[PDB]
């Protein structure tokens, strides 16, 4: 399965 | 200005009397926490700010400390159970699903993010979401005449939220949730983006994973034919999430898989069983084990699509995991079909590379072969063919292999081969 989670990242 | 800050200033800003210095130290801790390497959340957390970025979640008249607080609390949502956790413990869901209405799209957009990832955690916390009414304002916010007016990243982000309100099992989500979410998620399904379309196809995938009543909730809504379209895609993140949905609806009933059929999915598997990713043949083949399962007619469509020499290839050489879904789909093949069709699966040349396969350690697979050629016996006994078969049994090498499974640790391994070769092996 894709990602659970994420960050925004900059 | 507001670039690597330690914590112990970002502290000493958020804990000022001035607006604008918490809101600089809010910043600060924003970039600290949008870093790929390593970024301090624990930090932050024992610092104790969580409390106070969800109090400048409430903040109207401030909108930038709003946005720098939700961006700091997504990321530290986003990582570890204990972190998410943390971040619920401070109040933020109804903070957030408050700031789905901002009349700031980067804010609302935001807000998506953080109960996405909050959601995301898994059932419990979803459901949490779920229970604080996210859904309408969710929902809302994609009520327009058309997506495309939409910017990208946010229908992405929205996407991603929703799959993640289908998430998760044990429990499933709420049956009442998954009916208000269904249409919008039947509206994404036909819409152009491809991140969209990945999430959508994900987001049915999840729901399509339980008992045939979810099944049928899904299938009703009649995305079967997009699901194929999809299916027959160029973008492998797109193939991938249809495919597993498409194989978790032919695990429900044999009408569901029908209306798989209908659809003209068969059509797209001889490249589907012969696609150069090792995970799209192997689903590729769990699902066809799963359709051929099912009744006799639909064992005949398997046929006239020409898929049966396609199983054989997969049998021949693949991964070792599409060749155990190939056993199995063999096997159900076998126990399922007449006798015309189990004759037919003989004259393709299953023969050989069956018995190759025997060879194989797994012993799962071994007594799932030894069913499939139990089947093929009692087919070609039904016709007097069984000297022919054994003959070509004996021939390829396959008499070894099955002698020798004789002495095998599995008593019905042990109890399959002895009887095979008692009742056919003369």
């Amino acid at each position: 399965y894709p990602k659970k989670k994420k960050a925004r990242i900059e | 200005g507001t670039v690597n800050w330690s914590v112990e200033d970002i502290v000493k800003g958020i804990n000022s009397n001035n607006l604008e210095s918490q809101l600089q130290a809010t910043q600060a801790a924003r970039k600290l926490l949008s870093r790929e390497k390593q970024p301090p959340i624990d930090n932050i957390i024992r610092a104790g700010l969580i409390p106070k970025f969800v109090s400048f979640l409430g903040k109207t008249d401030c909108s930038p400390i709003q946005f720098e607080s939700a961006w700091a609390l997504t990321n530290i949502a986003s990582g570890t159970s204990e972190q998410t956790k943390a971040v619920v413990d401070g109040g933020a869901i109804p903070a957030f699903i408050s700031l789905l209405a901002s009349p700031h799209a980067h804010i609302s957009e935001q807000a998506v993010w953080a109960l996405g990832n909050i959601a995301g955690d898994g059932s419990a916390f979803r459901d949490l979401v779920i229970k604080h009414g996210a859904i309408d304002p969710l929902l809302a916010l994609l009520a327009v005449p058309d997506l495309s007016t939409l910017a990208c990243g946010y229908l992405r982000n929205l996407t991603w939220t929703l799959s993640n309100l289908c998430r998760n099992k044990n429990p499933a989500p709420p049956l009442d949730a998954v009916e208000q979410i269904l249409p919008t998620l039947v509206r994404l399904l036909h819409h152009n983006d491809p991140e969209v379309l990945a999430d959508s196809c994900w987001a049915i995938s999840y729901l399509t994973d339980g008992p045939n009543e979810r099944i049928e909730m899904v299938v009703k809504k009649g995305v079967v034919p997009q699901l194929v379209k999809l299916l027959g895609a160029t973008e492998l993140p797109i193939v991938t999430p249809a495919l597993r949905a498409i194989g978790n609806i032919v695990t429900g009933t044999d009408e569901q898989t029908q209306k798989v059929i209908d659809a003209g999915a068969l059509a797209v598997f001889p490249s589907l069983l012969t696609n150069p990713k090792t995970n799209i043949q192997k689903e590729a083949t769990w699902t066809m084990s799963n359709i051929t399962a099912g009744r006799q007619d639909q064992i005949q469509q398997v046929v006239n699509h020409g898929l049966v020499p396609f199983l054989v290839g997969v049998l021949s050489k693949a991964d070792f995991k599409t060749q155990k879904e190939a056993a199995w789909a063999i096997t159900n093949y076998t126990s399922g079909g007449t006798v015309e069709q189990i004759v037919y699966l003989v004259h393709c040349g299953i023969i050989e590379p069956l018995m190759n396969l025997l060879s194989a350690k797994d012993t799962k697979i071994i007594q799932v072969i030894l069913d499939a050629i139990s089947n093929i016996f009692q087919a070609a006994e039904k016709l007097g063919e069984t000297e022919k078969l054994s003959i070509m049994i004996e021939e390829c090498g396959g008499l070894d292999k099955i002698e020798a499974l004789q002495r095998h640790e599995n008593e019905s391994v042990y109890k399959a081969s002895l009887n095979l070769i008692e009742k056919y092996f003369s």
